[PDB]
């Protein structure tokens, strides 16, 4: 039900690939094959906190498009 | 002239694209300056840390000898003192 | 033919899309790599810490080695002295 | 000299726009690397390599006019 499951539920229902990278706060550094491709990141105090942070960011980007 | 709301949408879209892009780069040149000084870092700590261990190395060495010495005086000293009981 | 100047300003953008990928691509790629570095090097050191710490037990041991057998030739020289005079 | 470097500068001098170098060392990496970002618009972030940080700044520089004229 988290950030990060809502973008792989959207990333699977229109086909996009998704694809998290991790750098001990924590970063991560999201990619989305979309068109335009994009590449968010986000922060956190954990890796999931820090994913979570990057997915929503990501979702904030494709709504905007 | 409705090409130009698609032409203002577009370019919309891309320069949003592009800022957020570019954001994750500073992010990311900042973080690799950090991880290359640390790589800098640990490889000098390594090093310190190898020749301080070294040098121990080095006084354990001389601190040996020096109970050698003693030990073969102590031994002496015990052939004596046994030699002059058995006489 | 706004759409001349709809797909020019879509074509520039992917130009400067793709180039500034690229070098969010070599950012990632060498900051993957000096992280590895960073794990490594910690490990090294940890390793060559533990090493270090136990030879300055070592020391210690061979220090109060030493210093028992100072104090043993001491009272074994006092000994030999003291039935030299006796005889 | 008359290099790339210098001929991104006069260009940036000429049309006013700015731009920044930023210089990474090999260390442990397989080569330098230069990032040079372009206050154009659209804005550039380019990057170069080399053996040393000059050339690396030169490729940087060159990458950066190739997408110049590009546009």
């Amino acid at each position: 039900g988290s950030m990060k499951e809502q973008l792989l539920y959207l990333s699977k229902l229109l086909d996009f690939e998704v694809n998290f990278s991790d750098y001990p706060e924590f970063l991560t550094i999201v990619t989305l094959s979309t068109h335009p491709p994009q590449i968010c990141h986000g922060v956190g105090k954990s890796s999931e906190e820090s994913q979570n942070d990057a997915a929503s960011n990501a979702l904030k980007i494709l709504s905007k498009l | 002239p409705g090409s130009e709301f698609e032409l203002r949408r577009q370019a919309s879209n891309y320069q949003l694209t592009l800022t957020n892009t570019r954001a994750t780069v500073n992010i990311l040149m900042e973080r690799l300056k950090k991880s290359d000084a640390d790589v800098e870092q640990y490889r000098a700590e390594l090093e310190s840390v190898q020749l301080a261990k070294g040098a121990l190395e080095q006084s354990y060495l001389v601190l040996q000898a020096d109970a050698e010495q003693l030990r073969q005086q102590l031994t002496e000293s015990q052939d004596a003192l046994n030699a002059l009981r058995s006489s």
